[PDB]
Order: C-alpha cells, then sequence, then structure tokens
RNA sequence: GAAGACUAACUACUGCGAAAGCAUUUGCCAAGGACGUUUUCAUUAAUCAAGAACGAAAGUUAGGGGAUCGAAGAUGAUCAGAUACCGUCGUAGUCUUAACCAUAAACUAUGCCGACUAGGGAUCGGGUGGUGUUUUUUUAAUGACCCACUCGGCACCUUACGAGAAAU
RNA sequence: GGAACUAAUUCCGUAGGUGAACCUGCGGAAGGAUCAUUAAAGA
C-alpha cells in the first residue's frame, strides 16, 4: 500500500537516535537526534528531546518519497547496559502518530554470546 | 486502512492477565475502542486498529504499550494507568550490568532490594512514586521518567551492597526535595 | 515527614489524580472529631 | 544549497522466482554519470525481508531472508538468495528454563557450487504426563542428536543444488524429518533450522540467474 | 577536624624543636590554639597558618587580653598557597592528605627552616625514614633523604583524639640539608621514578619499557642536537639503538641486575652522573 | 578487518575432583567413584613422627603477549552538603611458556576407619522387577516416561525413646 | 596630597601510593534484615 523504509532508533541513555534509510540500509533519508533540539546536555535523552526529534524525521521522512517504516529498536548493548532508553519508546510512541504507517518492529540491540571484560573493575561503575 | 501490533505473552504472567482478562480487554475495546484479539495456542495478543473506531493513532501504540506492562508482571492497575498517563515509562537492568555477581552473591543482593516481607522495595516505590518489579535477574520500573531516575539510583545504591539505612536518608532526601516542588 | 513502607493503597494512575485535583484532609477531620468531643465534655 | 533528494534515481528491488511476491522494495542512488554511475552502487546491496512480508501467511512471522543483488535492467534490479536469519524475538521466547537446548551445523556444498553452514536447534519437552519438570537429557543423548541432525542437514545440503534447499526450507521438511529420526532417542520441541549463511558463491554466470527470475 | 584529648603530649613536640627565645616558629594548623598558646610564651614570634577562617578567629579570641597576644601572626587560608615568611624552627598539626605536598614546600622554601617537627600518619612517616634493604622504602623516602635526614620521634595511638583516628599517628622530625648538594632536583626525580616504579624488578628491567626509551632516546637527540653530534643511522626502531646504548651504561657501571628497593643515595648519584656523562638526562 | 581476553542467557550451590579448583565444541591421552557381580586373591589392613606429591590471588626470574581492566605515578575540579567522595591519563600487572615462592577466615569458622540408634517425601547415578503409559508400522525391538524395590551421592522436611547454655 | 561647591557495613589475603585524619586495585568471607509471584506441553 505505502512506500517502505526503515526506522532504525538507537535508544542509549544520555541521548537518543532516530534516523529512517532505504530498506535496504545503503542509502538514508534523514537523521536528527534528541541532542539536537535542546541544548542542556543533561537533557540530551529525555523523550521530550526525542518527540522533537521524531517531529523532524517524520517531516523530512515524508518529504523525499517516504509513507511508511518498519522500526528496529536498540540499546547500547555489547557489554553495555542492554536496556532500553527513555527516549526510544518516546521516540517510537512520537513517530507512531504522525501518519507514517508501522509494520513489524523487532529489537536489534547487540547481544554478545557474552565476553570482553565489561569495563569498570571489580568495584564497578555506575553509582 | 487497518494497523496490526502483535505481542508475545510470557508463561509464567500467563495465567494471572487469561483470569483477569474480562477486566483486561473491556477497557481497551471499549474505552479506546480497538480490536483485542488472542491466540492461545501461540500465546500472542494481537492489537489491531480499525480507521472507522479509531479516534487516534496514538491508541493503538498506548494499547501495545499497556499489554507489554502487564507483560513484565505489573498489575493490572499499572497497565491502566499507562493508557491514562502519557508521562509513565518502564526502565528495565540486569544486576550482571551494575556490578557482576555469582551465585548467592547475586541471591542476597535481589534480597537488599526486596528486603525483610518487601518493606526495602515497597519503600522506594512509594517515595519515588513508581512500580517496579523484580524478576530474576531484571528489575524493570514504572512511573514518571523525573521519578525513574531517582528510583533507579536509589534501585543501584542497593545492587552496590550499600546498606538500606542509606539508601533510607538517600530516599527521604529525594522524596523530600522532590514533593517540595 | 517519614516515608510509609507500607504499600500505597492508590494505584500510579490514582496518585496522579489527587495532585491533579482547610490544612490537610486527615488533619481536618482529626480535628472536626475533636472539637465534636470537646463540647461533649464541656 | 545543494539537497541529496533532488539528483538521485528512484529504483524497483525484484525478489526470487520461487516466492509467494516477486515485488519487494524501492531503493535511491544516483542518477548514472559519466564517471560514477548508478549501474555499479546497485550491484552489491542486500535486502532483509521477512518472508511472511514475502509469503504473505503469517505462519511464518519469524524467519528473515538475505536478498542479494546481482543484476540490473534500467528501473528493474532483480535478486537471488544470500541467506536465511530468524529473528530476535522468536528466539529469546524459545529459551525457556529447566529445558535442555541443542545446537548443531555444517558447512556444506550444493550442486551449483555455493558453500553454505546451516544451522539447527531443538528443545527437550516434557512427556505429556511427566510428573519432573526439568526434563533434561543426557549429553550421550546430546551427542546422538547432533550427529544425527548432523546427518540430515549433510544430505540435504549435497541434494539441493542451491535454490532446491531454498525449496526445501520453506515447507520445512527438514525441521519433520529430524523429529522423525529424533523421537526414537528423546522427545524434543521446536527444533527448526535457525539460521543459514552463504560464504563462498561460485561465479556470476548470468544465464543461471535469469533462470531463477520468470 | 580533630583535637589532642593527650594534655601531656604537646609538651613533648615542643621539647623536640629545641625554642630559643628569639625564634620565629611556624606553626602550620594550630586547630583550637592548645599549641600555639605554649609556643608563645617561649618564642620571639608564632606564624600560625590555619585555613580554617572559624578556627582563625577562635585562635584570635584565645590569646586576646593575653601580655603574649602581640607576637601571634595568623595567615589565613592554604599553606601549599602561602608564601611562608622566614621562620628558624616550625610545628606542624594540620590534616595528613596535605602532609605530602607540604613536606616538599618545607623543603623547597627559599632558605629551609633549620629544624621542623611535624605530626603524620604511621606509615606516611615510616616511608620518610625508611632506609635501603626495607619494604618501605621508596621514591619518597629517598627523595625526602637526600635533602634533609629525618627522625621519627614518638608514637602516638589513635585513642589520643576527640574523635579518635582509624589509622595510628607519629611525629617524624626534618632538618634541611645546608646546603643541599648540587644536583638538579628534577634530574634527580627522573632517574629515581623509572627504577621504583618497581624497586624488585632490576634496573635492566626497568629501562627497557617502551615509554623509558622513548623518553631517554628523545633526551639523547636532544643533548646530541645542542652539541652538534651526529647520531647513526638506526636500523629500524630508534628505541632499538638507543636499548643498545641503556645496556652498555648499566653494564659500564654495574647497574644491570641491581634494583631501587636496595639502592642507596651514592647508588643513585652514581648512575645518574653514568647516564648524564653519556649524554642522556632525565629531564 | 585486525588483536587479545572471556565463555553471558540456559545456571540448578546442583554435578565432578584429594584439595586448590572445574561451565563453547569436537579429537586424542591416560585416570576415578558408585553400582552390578554364585569372578579372583585371602588379612594383603586402620591411623600415622620422619620424608614426599599437589596448592587460589598477589608477588619473583627469563622469554613471548600485552585487547581489557588496571597497585604505582600524574591529573580534574573542589561549590552550601557529601543524603548521590568520584572522574581522567595510565606504569607494573592482568594472559602464556620454563622455573620460583609456598602461604588464605586454604572454613562445614566442626582428624581418620568402622559400628549401632528414627520417621518422611523429592532428586543425581547404577541395577532388578511390570499381560504400567506414550512413540506406529503390522505388532515388536528401541527410546522417553509411570509405579515398587535396592545399593551409593548432593541435600531438605518432621521429630525423638537422645544431646546441648541455647541457637540448634 | 591641597582647598571649594553642589548632590545624597565489617573483615581477609596481596600490591602500590606526593592534597594518605589513610586510601586504592584484584580475589575472597558474612561473623549482613527474602517482600511478592510461581502448572500454563493448561495437548
Amino acid at each position: 500500500s505505502q512506500v517502505f523504509g526503515v526506522a532504525r532508533i538507537y535508544a542509549s541513555f544520555n541521548d537518543t537516535f532516530v534516523h529512517v534509510t532505504d530498506l535496504s540500509g545503503k542509502e538514508t533519508i534523514a537523521r536528527v537526534t534528541g541532542g539536537m533540539k535542546v541544548k542542556a546536555d543533561r537533557d540530551e535523552s529525555s523523550p521530550y528531546a526525542a518527540m522533537l526529534a521524531a517531529q523532524d524525521v517524520a517531516a523530512k521522512c515524508k518529504e523525499v518519497g517516504i509513507t511508511a517504516v518498519h522500526v528496529k529498536i536498540r540499546a547500547t548493548g555489547g557489554t553495555r547496559t542492554k536496556t532500553p532508553g527513555p527516549g526510544g519508546q518516546a521516540a517510537l510512541r512520537a513517530l507512531a502518530r504522525s501518519g507514517l504507517r508501522i509494520g513489524r518492529i523487532e529489537d536489534v540491540t547487540p547481544v554478545p554470546s557474552d565476553s570482553t571484560r565489561k569495563k569498570g573493575g571489580r568495584r564497578g561503575r555506575r553509582l | 486502512k487497518f494497523e496490526s501490533r502483535k505481542i508475545m505473552v510470557p508463561p509464567h504472567r500467563m495465567t494471572p492477565l487469561r483470569n483477569s482478562w474480562t477486566k483486561i480487554y473491556p477497557p481497551l475495546v471499549e474505552h479506546l475502542k480497538l480490536q483485542v484479539r488472542m491466540n492461545l495456542k501461540t500465546k500472542s495478543v494481537e492489537l489491531r486498529t480499525n480507521p472507522k473506531f479509531t479516534t487516534d493513532p496514538g491508541a493503538l501504540q498506548k494499547g501495545a504499550d499497556f499489554i507489554k506492562a502487564f507483560t513484565l508482571g505489573f498489575d493490572l492497575d499499572d497497565s491502566i494507568a499507562l493508557l491514562r498517563l502519557d508521562d509513565l515509562y518502564i526502565e528495565t537492568f540486569e544486576v550482571k550490568d551494575v556490578k557482576t555477581l555469582t551465585g548467592d552473591h547475586l541471591s542476597r543482593a535481589i534480597g537488599r532490594i526486596a528486603g525483610k516481607d518487601g518493606k526495602t522495595k515497597f519503600a522506594i516505590e512509594n517515595a519515588t512514586r513508581t512500580r517496579i518489579v523484580l524478576a530474576d535477574s531484571k528489575i524493570h520500573i514504572l512511573g514518571g521518567f523525573t521519578h525513574i531516575r531517582m528510583a533507579r539510583e536509589s534501585v543501584v545504591s542497593l545492587i552496590l551492597g550499600s546498606p538500606p539505612g542509606k539508601v533510607y536518608g538517600n530516599l527521604r532526601t529525594v522524596a523530600s526535595r522532590l514533593k517540595e516542588r | 515527614f517519614e516515608l510509609s513502607d507500607v504499600k500505597s493503597s492508590k494505584s500510579l494512575a490514582e496518585i496522579y489524580e489527587d495532585d491533579y485535583t482547610a490544612l490537610s484532609e486527615e488533619l481536618q477531620k482529626a480535628h472536626s472529631e475533636i472539637s465534636e468531643l470537646y463540647a461533649n465534655l464541656v | 544549497v545543494v539537497d541529496p533528494f533532488t539528483r538521485k534515481e528512484w529504483f524497483d528491488i525484484k525478489a526470487p522466482s520461487t516466492f509467494e511476491n516477486r515485488n519487494v522494495g524501492k531503493t535511491l542512488v544516483n542518477k548514472s554519470t559519466g564517471l560514477k554511475s548508478a549501474s555499479d552502487a546497485l550491484k552489491g546491496r542486500v535486502v532483509e525481508v521477512c518472508l511472511a512480508d514475502l509469503q504473505g501467511s503469517e505462519d511464518h512471522s519469524f524467519r528473515k531472508i538475505k536478498l542479494r543483488v546481482d543484476e540490473v535492467q534500467g528501473k528493474n534490479l532483480l535478486t537471488n538468495f544470500h541467506g536465511m536469519d530468524f529473528t530476535t524475538d522468536k528466539l529469546r521466547s524459545m529459551v525457556r528454563k529447566w529445558q535442555t537446548l541443542i545446537e548443531a551445523n555444517v558447512t556444506v556444498k550444493t550442486s551449483d557450487d555455493y558453500v553454505l553452514r546451516i544451522f539447527a536447534i531443538a528443545f527437550t519437552r516434557k512427556q505429556a504426563n511427566q510428573v519432573k519438570r526439568h526434563s533434561y537429557a543426557q549429553s550421550s543423548h546430546i551427542r546422538a542428536i547432533r550427529k544425527v541432525i548432523s546427518e540430515i542437514l549433510t544430505k540435504e545440503v549435497q541434494g539441493s543444488t542451491l535454490a532446491q534447499l531454498t525449496s526445501k526450507l520453506i515447507p520445512e521438511v527438514i525441521n519433520k524429518e529430524i523429529e522423525n529420526a529424533t523421537k526414537d532417542i528423546f522427545p524434543l520441541q521446536n527444533i527448526h533450522v535457525r539460521k543459514v549463511k552463504l560464504l563462498k558463491q561460485p561465479k556470476f554466470d548470468v544465464g543461471a540467474l535469469m533462470a531463477l527470475h520468470g | 577536624q580533630h583535637i589532642l584529648k593527650n594534655p601531656l603530649v604537646a609538651q613533648g613536640i615542643v621539647d623536640k624543636a629545641q625554642i630559643r627565645p628569639s625564634d620565629v616558629v611556624l606553626e602550620v594548623g594550630p586547630g583550637t590554639g592548645n599549641l600555639t598558646v605554649r609556643i608563645l610564651e617561649q618564642a620571639k614570634n608564632v606564624v600560625a597558618v590555619e585555613m580554617d577562617p572559624r578556627m582563625a578567629a577562635e585562635l584570635t579570641k584565645r590569646v586576646r587580653g593575653t601580655p603574649v597576644e602581640k607576637k601571634l601572626e595568623i595567615m589565613l587560608g592554604d599553606f601549599m598557597k602561602t608564601e611562608l615568611p622566614y621562620f628558624d624552627i616550625c610545628i606542624s598539626n594540620t590534616p595528613y592528605q596535605i602532609s605530602s605536598p607540604l613536606v616538599f614546600k618545607l623543603i623547597n622554601q627559599p632558605r629551609p627552616p633549620r629544624v621542623s617537627i611535624l605530626m603524620f600518619q604511621r606509615e606516611f612517616a615510616l616511608r620518610l625514614l625508611a632506609r635501603p634493604g626495607d619494604s618501605l622504602y621508596c621514591r619518597l623516602s629517598a627523595n625526602v633523604q637526600m635533602w634533609a635526614n629525618v627522625t621519627h620521634i614518638m608514637k602516638v595511638g589513635k585513642n589520643n583524639f576527640r574523635p579518635p583516628p582509624q589509622v595510628e599517628s607519629s611525629v617524624v622530625r626534618l632538618e634541611i640539608k645546608n646546603p643541599r648538594p648540587q644536583v638538579d632536583y628534577n634530574e634527580w626525580d627522573g632517574l629515581l621514578r623509572i627504577v621504583f616504579v618497581r624497586k624488585n624488578r632490576t634496573i635492566s628491567a626497568g629501562f627497557k619499557s617502551t615509554t623509558v626509551m622513548d623518553i631517554l632516546e628523545k633526551n639523547y637527540k636532544t643533548f646530541l642536537a645542542m652539541n652538534n653530534e651526529m647520531v647513526d643511522d638506526t636500523k629500524g626502531s630508534m628505541h632499538d639503538v638507543v636499548k643498545e646504548k641503556i645496556d652498555t651504561v648499566l653494564k659500564e657501571t654495574d647497574l644491570g641486575d641491581k634494583r631501587a628497593g636496595k639502592c642507596d643515595q651514592n647508588d643513585f648519584l652514581r648512575l645518574l652522573y653514568a647516564f648524564h656523562q653519556v649524554g642522556i638526562h632525565f629531564s
């Protein structure tokens, strides 16, 4: 029915990436993030910003020749947090209600058959 | 002009949700106007949006979030809150994320979050207006962003092996400085 | 103010509604009981 | 002062002949210019489409396919097989607690000498009357299962030219012959190919690629 | 901030300072002024250096109206950032954390104090006075020791405080060497720093580190640029040619298999000379 | 695309080892307990000063390796506080070979061998018994499962006709 | 400078240390306060 592209949302903490590409991936179409739509460092991840970046992305998305899109949501991953950032579901919620018909969305956070020593040491990191 | 979102249902949380099902699907289909099918054989909930009966495009996305919230072992009332208030989000992390713990060390760690008779776990939610789920190695949080960030720091302080008292201190500190504002 | 360990009966949707919506609702009902008792005493 | 969108030319991607729907998706390139052209860029791209979007039927929600572009002909670029994956969400649900997981794999050749490594996973199921919840096989069990799976997989790969394996995987006959030779060792549930990758393809041969397309 | 609950201890520190009636005494960290009041009666002047403005105000109040008030000067602020006047002797009771920078500020002060009596931690103080052949012996020991001789004077148990500290506390005396030996401080420290990072590991092991070879080569190339001495073509990495030059120096002086943990001040002076004479400097 | 480390989820304090310890997979090499046993030898044994084999992390010698994390060292700012005392660079080290050291709350904070005294349901391994279940093909044979029993395991439950200052 | 005018948690082993009232890395111990849910091959 529509013209399909790929949404692909990387939502870590301290920032959230939204950017749509051609269904193959090789050629992209507009990006914009949460760090872009506010200036305060501390407020780089928050849903409020992602919503704004969802808004910008939706504009250019339909500005070229895309009408619909499948999303591939994703946390940091690797030897890092493994859990979805705040402004990723909020970045998808603001992208869902924008006309761009969605379809089939899986998680793609890189998960290892574990290893490479995590950072932090025996004491560990964030507190 | 349809839309189809399909969410898998966990077997452990499958029985309570199916039992309350009769309390579950009516607020969706009736209050939000939505199609809620349920495949028992595939254990998958299917949320479809009808253009004629759906006023808001976001409601279909909201319905999927509500099903997932209950999926994560949260209460039906907590799931209902997600539809009612937008500002409510869920955060999930692995104990192995914050501090690599083996065997009993992990076990005890979990207890420091729960506490005797849930007392340690209940205090954090009340002072942070949130809902927490203590699964296996996964912990889930449900509530406002500003509320969740304070709650996550308190939970992490516990998982780092800090004594419960200290965490009570930080807890009433934060709850005071936020309920004041 | 002291945080209460006992589980809050009010749900997250319910607590937000109270914020969305005399000195205190519990304290005034303490004051209203206790003046009805004092006039009985007098 | 340029705008990338107002310069590229829209292209059409067509799936292999042995599929439910030939049409797949559209892509952006860059005008076939003298010195650097639109012809070169299109040839090396691949596309991951869930075959349920590619077969329609939903009893196929998982299982993703790699379609690689090899040849092009004016607003019409064809594709062939490049691999198969599962979906991450489906795989996570399958790994239930208190049950043995079993995987096995082999690198094996076809007729039209593509070389591939195919995968296979299965889990010990509970006997429908069984009091004990764990239902774990016995390593000796596991060893035997993998050797038979390995046996069956090598038989299918050598017999299949390349496209035939494709025609073999879609109705999942493999999945069942496994269960059949297996049920004499130990129960088992799920049992899927899970993942297949390509690592050595022969040579272009423009003739063979055209035959697959209808 | 802790206080000395032992009133019969300050007297021993004051005795070991060997006050003359003409002395200017620098007191660093006077606290509540327990030592200050006693020092004022025996010296010509007390220059008290205190970080806390509250403690400085209380100290002025304590001596106020006494006949020795006019012999107290209070310098307010961080002693590290203070330009210190002339003083004959020093007494310290400041926080242990500063103690480390503070010692080298005292040693490098222009005209060094004739004598000093300082309160440090049990481990720090033991390091200051440690000699070669000792496990504690380290950079601090030898850095402090070449400049001046340090004597460990009494042990002070934690219970003699209010509140009491966790680690045990002592009092070491430091007398600046006069005149100090004519060796660049940077040159002496650079050679000493590389060997110690692993006292047990031989000198040749300490000088085979990539970073150390790079440093010594760069400095040899600098010396040769200064004196117009040509360097033959290096077959590959420069660090390999400098490796031969470092190993020849260590073999020539007998130091290849020696360790910092058992090397004295004369051993380090001899090794430093042997590298310097060959055009290799550590600064 | 390269390098080196590691073995997540499954994971179960179960399962194995003298203990340290041992978790991708496959091949090879030798080893072991328990069980079965109308086999064999026939007192060959128990425990052990001296003496000896092994032994976690760190550390040491000589090579290699040196991704990561990171004693030392150098730094960041130090605000009202510290309820939320860390952040950065990073030497040794972390890995491996050949050799050292030779001790840990090396802990069940409980010598070894044997023998007697009391109940219960689970589970790991082995074996025996069944016109048990399920797998279909044409019934079987297999396999997985169910019931009863029996050796030997890792544990839990309840109690005493027992013990303790009491937890037990 | 002069002279007018206006205005007004504990601990162990090990290693190292110059902002070391002691701390820090690696590995151990507890002699440290378990709430809640739990048949979903429920073919």
